[PDB]
């Protein structure tokens, strides 16, 4: 037996989203994932998901490697692009059920993508700029949202933000970019959360190397260094030759991550020096890329100009903790978050919330061009595809007037997955968009889309939902490929 | 059993009350105590007790004098 | 629920087995192995350490009751008997529900009086020569034939009195049971010190040694 | 005892989707094989013929409940029905029959004297007719949809106040006439009882005429047979016409030389008479039946104040008003494309008239639409944990058997329950009684319905509560039989 | 799929946790285990029946796993874990069925857990630390009703002396503990009678020729892994090396003149409990060489030899963090349990060290956490208000099945108890285990510590929300 083979596949690549299509959404269920020796897979995100899923059929197979190279090239909306693939074989294998060649399918589906593709280039957003203050604050906290933390939540926005956007690169490119690996989380004793203020560079918790220091020293050349001045029984003893060289060539600041001398205080005031323990490896590059220097294997053997400075140095104990402020270096990359509250350990959830709150607004900074989330682009291309086929006229309409309803499976997904009804918050999201075009007064209800956090209609430009719109358009063009390539089997 | 509450553990407390007490002391059907039984106005039948005690008697005799059943 | 009801069951069984084993004049049975070669015994530790048996728990039940009571003397088939006779009773009382907590209570109590009863019944008569005799004839007429265990009665008990004269029950070693096959069972007594199994190829080399002395050395 | 709670748990769950004004419409296939469509619950559990015989205890209990109170077996087979799903897992806790069983009569005792404390009764009286029938649409929105229910309640309330005398109120006089035609906007209202006949010789204006009701409706020797059966014809119509009789009443056809005898008398042949009109014409004019033809006697004669034909709905019928009460009978006339929606119709009159008799015995009203139901379970539910013992087990439970009805009336609606009695339970505490569900959003959103007049009546609803707690409590007492 | 997948989760869950609700308690019922070869085991303990028990769902194997991996987390309750899970799976079914989003649950879960922590920090009637009479109160609360009745006061002394010599004032003050760095001697012969603590480590080996000096007033001892490190090592000159390597006669002489006693055939399992007892660095790159190469070692040394074997004796160290508790007796039958108790001990007082309380034992906390729950959900809104009540009224399985495996009636002991316990405003009233009758607690003397009782109510919690968020699990068979 057998027969329409392509209803099969399509039947096999439903399956597939099927299987992942409650996930998608920050408020997805969990999958549990089986292999024959019978190992635990918890996850939310789909990629994973298909890299680990075990699948058998050929033309199910092929969304799994179109999923692959999607993820590939921007990581991020597989879900998203597998789920338009199927909704698209299905609406286009019921066109062919009554009877409309596949070739016209597929010119139309290629039209519709061209045009959806040139659609949002000019319906796109580049609030992302300097000006951008109020929705990069309710962004990060709409990411940071269902935590008590929130009542002085502004407060963590606004520095975090800062920092991030002080912190910022200027590669050869010229694109703006971040590492996230310079800022790091700080534990503080005594006052509460609602006290964390912003930090304006690295600082290590350790011992007071030198407390003389100056507020704000004219140069402060931090000379990260691993061989510790310890006394033994160029030198036999590495305690004074070392320290005297490396002061000689020009560096200011001496850092060994190693153990103190004995005796060094009296050279570290003398010097503009301190012996700071306990430099993470992890930091110690990032100061040292901060100042502009490299770790040194060995001292012995550049250390005058490769070594790098600093405006000034901050000796001072700040809430109950005394903090080696090397800040403000010759490359803007020295930063840290103090976290004020009792340990690490019930203060998870708020360095959490700052990780991913930092990862959001470095992902809004970059690829300016941005465009609105929570469905909102998927509702203004079927209400821009519906109208441009009804007014293409060949023998196409069918195609693009069914991608334009395939295009609308994402809101109805992301609003089952947030528990409200489907039906309504997608028919509202559509007809919200309706007079964003039918309308031109309401030119600005453009950017209206889900509310995830209650599952409402609202504007998300404000909101600050954001995602690239290479990420989109990619998985767009990805997900017609796939769908061709699909349709034209038999 | 009919009333709800345990078979055996009634049963001992009204046997462990009658035991020091002359009193026929009977079962309350709301509580699962022993209870006097005379005063609550309890009372049950005579003539249907001492009918009952042959009664029983004859068929549980002729019952267990049976043996050897035939098809007829 | 039912699980009480399969151990019930087994135990009954094992109890309907050893029943008609208790007692100098009740019957004995005999085992018989897959080799062909037979075993004729009524002793219930021999028993129960040899039958091959059906059900799992009561093989639970033969081997933890031989494992303890390999400490004392006997009473297997006694205990065994017993143990039967509690569960069965106890299951007339669980089957109308009777939470097994409570006749477990009930068990400890009634062992508790019991044992304090057996403690103020027992019974302390000087040892002698004739209490003696009547234990091992009470001891023996349960294990073999009734003038057999006659015979053997005197015979252990004049080893048993030589023995207690180190005012401190000991065993194994000082006492060894020799085995050979003459057709006159009836000859049946002690030997003091010691009786080799055999010896070598010698012709009348000392016969008669009197006084001797034991070096050996191999 | 579990097989009789999952059968009257099923038999529940068949026609709870039809309570409210919401109900799905029902296929139903007569035992005679007809195609019907309806969405009243006794008119399918009527149709229902169960078979176990706890299904049978609930099912005459909710006819008990039909009897006086004329509506509400719907609610009684969801309130029993969730009674007795809740008991099952009582018992399956480990409780005991008996102890459930007072709790449940503790609960409704409770219920019963805290009923009366919802005070939304009728204005002033059964009259002001617009006022009443802006009443009656409670039980017109229950049965038909509220589509026409602003001309139901109107043609429903019209007839009902045609005889308010003496304060004394009854059913049978309203009937309803079958009259097939245009769309239900034609229906109308009439005084009497309509049927139709088939000649034309009528008169109008007729003094009080005697009803004559049949229990039996309708070559030399070829000549000699023809010339008998004529002097057999003229006979029979002669004797038919003793006694100075002017009306005459068949269900018969009819013949030229029978018209012609008809008029030789002058005398009107009602013909093609209806099935159901031997006895009702017997009890609403005293009239009888005759064996046959030639013995009509005045002694078993019928007798009619007003007998003419009417014209209104553009269709011929005869009309009798103007009886010994003089507005005991008043019908009512319908009118709509067939019989099948014709039935839900006539029954919304029907569950009208009924709730309006209640009315008659009940001039207090209490609110509807899940208002009283969650007010009487919060009641309930609080006084529950005031009382020690074990019946406060049996009291939370009766108090989610009355939550388990504006749960149902909700998923009927479409939307979803869980959210919609969440809501309504939490305003019910400072948005008291009056609050309640709103059908028309599709959002589940509550409104209070005290200004909509939508009040269900409080006679008719202790009754049924009392009585489907009394079905409850018998059928969970039987253990078990051999079936 | 659809609901079905997690109702089969959920089934399974509740398969294995009323496969053993009634193993808990001082009543608990004896389990009937045989393998398919006639062997039989008779077991009353929930860890050894789920662990040879073999079941094939993956929520079973995830949730006995959590089991498993809570028994060395806190010890105590590995059992009561499973059973809160189940009940509450099993009582969310109703809401699973009715159709609501797992969601909502999950976040009426969380909200009913953040109550649950606040309502046992309130109710805990606190505790001293290291008070004798309180302290044995303990002891016969949790220790006893086991093997150990006639000998509770070894295991008392032990806990006594293992929670004060394992202190770690780490980052705070002493709240950082160990369990593993206890140098335990369980070493048959004598009478159970002859164990003691001694303060420092203590090693199984020793020299092979005692002609040589092993005690010096201050062990400087150093960690190691060609005489070259042996006469680098001069640098400093400790007068005692550990290290891993096998020395000859003239490399013992050559340590003497590098005034170092090595030793040989050392595990790990020494070295490490020796670093700790000692507080040194160990170091053998040469160019890691410098100051902080040798770290001073513990205060003192000796030479014996118990029980005709060759010891060595670490007294009296720099750091009482890692001492000795020597232990002996006629087999190991009995110390098993010791080591659980003194584990127990230590959980104990580490708790009271973070927060000094005890909560009522006997369903007195169930009960009185569940009433504030019942009555706080009165207040607050919301369709999620109906997980929030029925978590509360799941929780009460503890309870009833104390009270089930005890033959009186739960449903009548439950309502009297409730009942009784509402109106009482600060009583905790609880149930007796080995009668089944109600008791107040503080009368009774039975009491479990705070941090156990968290640890339970949390990792049940959390695996409710683990289980119920699973939306599928087809990844093959
Ligand atoms: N807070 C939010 N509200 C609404 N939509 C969101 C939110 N966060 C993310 N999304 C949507 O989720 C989509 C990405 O989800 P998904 O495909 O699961 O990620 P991944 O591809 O990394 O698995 C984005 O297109 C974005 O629109
Ligand atoms: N407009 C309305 N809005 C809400 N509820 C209504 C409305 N009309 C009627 N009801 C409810 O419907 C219930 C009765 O409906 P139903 O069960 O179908 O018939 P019956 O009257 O025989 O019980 C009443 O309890 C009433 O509260
Ligand atoms: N003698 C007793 N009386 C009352 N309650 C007890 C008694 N012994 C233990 N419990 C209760 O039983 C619960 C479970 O403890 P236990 O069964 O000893 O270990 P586990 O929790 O590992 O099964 C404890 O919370 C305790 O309150």
């Amino acid at each position: 037996t057998g027969e329409t083979i392509r209803s099969q596949n399509v039947m096999a690549a439903a399956s597939i989203a099927n299987i992942v299509k409650s996930s998608l959404g920050p408020v997805g269920l969990d999958k549990m994932l089986v292999d024959d020796i019978g190992d635990v897979t918890i996850t939310n995100d789909g990629a994973t998901i298909l890299k680990l899923l075990e699948v058998e059929h050929p033309a199910a197979k092929v969304l799994c490697e179109l999923a692959d190279l999607q993820d590939k090239e921007v990581g991020d909306g597989t879900t998203s692009v597998v789920i338009i693939a199927a909704e698209l074989l299905k609406n286009a294998d019921e066109l062919v059920k009554q009877k409309i060649h596949p070739t016209s399918v597929i010119s139309g589906y290629r039209l519709a993508c061209k045009e959806a593709v040139r659609y949002i280039n000019e319906n796109l957003i580049v609030n992302t700029d300097e000006l951008g203050r109020d929705c990069l604050i309710n962004a990060a906290k709409t990411s940071m949202s269902s935590k008590i933390i929130g009542i002085n939540g502004d407060f963590f926005a606004n520095m975090v933000v800062d920092a991030v956007l002080a912190i910022k690169y200027t590669d050869i490119r010229g694109q703006p970019r971040y590492p996230v690996n310079s800022v790091n989380i700080l534990k503080a004793h005594g006052r509460s959360q609602m006290e964390s203020m912003l930090i304006s560079g690295y600082a290590l918790n350790c011992v007071v190397g030198s407390q003389g220091m100056p507020k704000r020293i004219v140069n402060a050349k931090i000379a990260c260094l691993d061989f510790s001045l310890q006394k033994t029984k160029r030198e036999s003893d590495i305690t004074k030759e070392r320290i005297q060289k490396i002061l000689a060539t020009g560096a200011n600041v001496i850092l060994t991550t190693g153990g103190i001398d004995d005796m060094c205080l009296k050279y570290f005031v003398e010097a503009g020096a301190m012996a700071v323990r306990r430099v993470l490896k992890r930091d110690l590059k990032r100061i040292a890329k901060a100042s502009g220097a490299t770790i040194l294997s060995t001292l012995a053997n550049f250390e005058a100009a490769m070594l790098g400075q600093a405006e000034e140095v901050v000796q001072e104990r700040i809430c109950d903790d005394e903090l080696i402020l090397i800040k403000n270096t010759k490359a803007r990359t020295s930063a840290s978050i103090i976290l004020r509250g009792a340990n690490d350990f019930m203060c998870d959830e708020m360095e959490r919330s700052l990780h991913d709150a930092l990862c959001v607004v470095k992902r809004v900074l970059e690829s300016k061009s941005v465009v609105p989330g929570g469905g909102a682009v998927e509702a203004a291309l079927s209400i821009y595809l519906e109208n441009y086929a009804t007014s293409m006229g060949s023998r196409e309409q069918l195609a693009i007037a069914e991608f334009a309803r395939s295009l609308l499976v994402i809101p109805n997904t992301l609003a089952v997955n947030a528990a409200q009804d489907s039906t309504d918050l997608v028919a509202k999201l559509r007809a919200f968009h309706n007079e964003a075009q039918v309308n031109p007064e309401r030119k600005n209800l453009k950017w209206i889309g889900l509310d995830l956090s209650n599952g409402k209609p609202r504007d998300n430009k404000q909101a600050g939902v954001f995602e690239p719109t290479i990420v989109k358009v990619k998985s767009l063009k990805f997900a017609t490929e796939a769908a061709i390539t699909i349709l034209r089997i038999d | 059993q009919n009333s709800g509450f345990d078979l055996q553990e009634t049963l001992v407390k009204i046997q462990a009350e009658h035991s020091e007490s002359g009193q026929l002391v009977g079962v309350d059907l709301n509580t699962g105590e022993p209870m006097v039984a005379a005063e609550v106005g309890v009372w049950d039948n005579y003539c249907v007790k001492k009918q009952l005690l042959h009664s029983c008697t004859v068929i549980a005799t002729n019952i267990l004098l049976v043996d050897e059943i035939m098809r007829a | 629920q039912a699980a009480l009801a399969v151990n019930i069951s087994a135990a009954r069984g094992l109890q309907d087995v050893l029943r008609t084993n208790l007692g100098p004049k009740g019957t004995m049975k005999m085992l018989v192995s897959g080799a062909g070669d037979i075993k004729l015994t009524k002793d219930g530790n021999v028993l129960l350490h040899e039958m091959q048996i059906q059900h799992p728990t009561a093989s639970l039940i033969a081997k933890v009751a031989t494992a303890q009571d390999d400490i004392t003397g006997d009473g297997t088939t006694s205990n065994v008997l017993i143990i039967g006779e509690l569960l069965k009773q106890a299951d007339l009382y669980i089957s109308e529900g009777l939470h097994p907590r409570i006749i477990t209570e009930g068990f400890e109590a009634a062992k508790e009086k019991a044992l304090q009863f057996l403690e103020e019944v027992k019974v302390s008569r000087e040892m002698d020569r004739e209490t003696l005799i009547d234990v091992a004839r009470t001891s023996l007429r349960t294990k073999v034939h009734a003038e057999l265990a006659d015979v053997l009665t005197e015979a252990v008990v004049d080893s048993i009195l030589a023995i207690k004269k180190q005012d401190e029950p000991i065993d194994l070693f000082m006492i060894e049971i020799m085995e050979m096959k003459h057709k006159s069972e009836t000859d049946t007594s002690l030997i003091r010190g010691l009786v080799l199994d055999h010896g070598a190829r010698h012709p009348d080399m000392k016969k008669r040694v009197e006084d001797a002395y034991i070096l050996t050395c191999n | 005892v579990y097989r009789n709670i999952q059968a009257c748990k099923e038999l529940a769950q068949t026609t709870r989707t039809a309570y409210g004004p919401n109900g799905m419409n029902k296929m139903v296939i007569n035992h005679l094989e007809k195609l019907f469509v309806t969405n009243d619950a006794a008119t399918i559990l009527r149709e229902l013929e169960v078979q176990h015989p706890a299904a049978k205890m609930i099912v005459m209990a909710s006819h008990m409940q039909e009897q006086e109170v004329g509506d509400g077996t719907n609610f009684v087979l969801v309130f029993a029905g969730a009674l007795l799903e809740l008991a099952e897992e009582l018992l399956r806790i480990g409780l005991s029959v008996s102890e459930v069983i007072e709790g449940y009569e503790i609960a409704c005792r409770k219920a019963h004297e805290i009923l009366p404390n919802l005070v939304c009764c009728s204005a002033k009286n059964l009259r002001d007719i617009d006022e009443v029938s802006s009443l009656l649409r409670t039980s017109i929105m229950s049965k038909q949809y509220g589509n026409e229910v602003f001309l139901a309640k109107l043609i429903a309330q019209a007839c009902v106040s045609i005889f308010p005398d003496s304060g004394h109120f009854n059913v049978d006089n309203i009937r309803v006439c079958k009259i097939l035609g245009s769309g239900i906007s034609s229906s109308s209202v009439l005084h009497g009882m309509v049927f139709k006949k088939e000649t034309e010789g009528d008169v109008t204006s007729v003094k009080d005429a005697k009803i004559a009701v049949y229990s039996c409706p309708f070559a030399e020797e070829l000549m000699n047979f023809s010339k008998g059966e004529e002097n057999l014809m003229d006979a029979q119509v002669k004797a038919i016409a003793d006694t100075g009789a002017n009306v005459v009443v068949t269900g018969g056809k009819v013949a030229d030389m029978a018209l012609h005898y008809a008029n030789k008398y002058n005398i009107m042949l009602v013909r093609l008479n209806s099935k159901w009109d031997l006895r009702r014409l017997c009890k609403t004019v005293g009239a009888t039946a005759l064996p046959r033809l030639t013995p009509p006697v005045l002694e078993e004669m019928g007798h009619c104040d007003s007998v003419y034909l009417s014209e209104v709905g553009d269709t011929q019928v005869v009309v009798f008003k103007h009886e010994k009460e003089d507005g005991a009978i008043s019908t009512i006339v319908l009118r709509g494309s067939t019989d099948n929606l014709m039935d839900d119709i006539e029954r919304a009159v029907d569950d009208g008239v009924n709730t309006f008799k209640v009315l008659t015995r009940d001039k207090r009203l209490v609110p509807g639409g899940g208002a009283t139901e969650i007010e009487l379970a919060k009641q309930i539910t609080s006084y529950g944990e005031t009382c020690p013992g074990l019946e406060q087990y049996a009291i939370k439970k009766f108090a989610e058997a009355f939550e388990a009805i504006p749960r149902a009336l909700a998923e009927n609606s479409g939307v979803k329950a869980n959210e919609v009695i969440s809501k309504l339970y939490a305003v019910h505490q400072e948005g008291n009684k009056n609050v309640g569900l709103d059908i028309e959003a599709e959002v589940p959103a509550v409104k209070d319905m005290l200004e909509a007049g939508i009040l269900d009546t409080y006679l008719g609803k202790y009754w049924a509560i009392k009585l489907a707690t009394n079905a409850a409590v018998t059928v969970l007492r039987v253990d078990q039989i051999i079936m | 799929s659809g609901r079905k997948v997690q109702s089969g989760n959920i089934n399974a869950a509740k398969t294995i946790a009323d496969i053993i609700r009634t193993c808990l308690g001082p009543k608990s019922m004896m389990k009937m285990l045989l393998d398919p070869m006639g062997g039989i085991v008779m077991t009353n303990d929930g860890n050894a029946i789920l662990r040879e028990i073999q079941v094939q769902h993956p929520a079973a194997k995830s949730m006995i796993e959590i089991s498993r991996t809570q028994d060395e987390e806190v010890g105590d309750g590995t059992t009561s874990v499973i059973i809160l899970a189940g009940e509450m799976l099993s009582v969310a079914e109703h809401f699973l069925e009715q159709q609501m989003h797992p969601t909502v649950v999950i976040s009426a879960y969380r909200k009913a857990l953040d109550d649950m922590i606040s309502t046992l920090k309130k109710i805990s009637i606190p505790v001293d630390i290291s008070d004798s009479d309180m302290m044995l109160n303990i002891i016969n609360s949790s220790i006893t009703t086991k093997a150990i009745s006639r000998w509770s006061s070894l295991a008392c002394n032990i806990a006594l002396d293992a929670v004060k010599m394992v202190q770690f004032e780490e980052n705070g003050r002493k709240e950082i503990d160990i369990k593993k760095y206890a140098r335990v001697e369980k070493i048959p012969g004598g009478i159970i009678e002859d164990s003691c603590v001694l303060r420092g480590v203590m090693i199984n080996k020793d020299v092979t020729h005692p002609r040589m000096r092993r005690y010096i007033k201050n062990p400087r001892i150093v960690l190691l892994d060609i005489q070259q490190l042996c006469e680098d090592i001069i640098q400093l000159k400790p007068d005692v090396v550990i290290t891993e390597k096998g020395i000859s006669d003239l490399a013992q002489h050559y340590l003497m003149r590098a005034n170092i006693t090595a030793i040989r055939r050392v595990r790990k399992t020494d070295n490490n409990r020796i670093a700790r007892a000692c507080g040194a660095r160990i170091v053998s790159r040469p160019e890691e060489l410098r100051e902080d190469d040798v770290g001073t070692g513990a205060g003192l040394l000796e030479i014996k030899k118990i029980g005709d074997e060759y010891f060595t004796f670490i007294t009296d160290c720099k750091d009482p963090k890692a001492c000795t508790i020597l232990l002996r007796g006629a087999s190991k039958e009995i110390l098993s349990e010791v080591e659980r108790n003194l584990q127990d001990a230590m959980q104990v007082c580490r708790n009271v060290l973070l927060d000094p309380q005890l909560v009522p034992g006997g369903g007195a906390s169930e009960m009185a956490v569940a009433h504030a729950l019942t009555e706080k959900s009165k207040a607050m809104t919301g369709v999620e208000q109906w997980p929030y009540r029925a978590v509360a009224q799941a929780l009460e399985v503890i309870p009833r099945t104390l009270i089930q495996n005890c033959g009186a009636s739960t449903i009548r002991l439950l309502t009297s108890l409730r009942a009784k316990h509402t109106q009482e405003n600060c009583e905790t009233w609880g149930v007796n285990g080995e009668t089944g009758t109600l008791v107040d607690m503080k009368e009774l003397g039975i009491w479990e510590p705070l941090a156990v009782k968290l640890q339970t109510y949390k990792t049940a919690v959390e695996t409710a929300v683990l289980l119920l968020r699973i939306d599928d699990i087809v990844s093959g068979h």
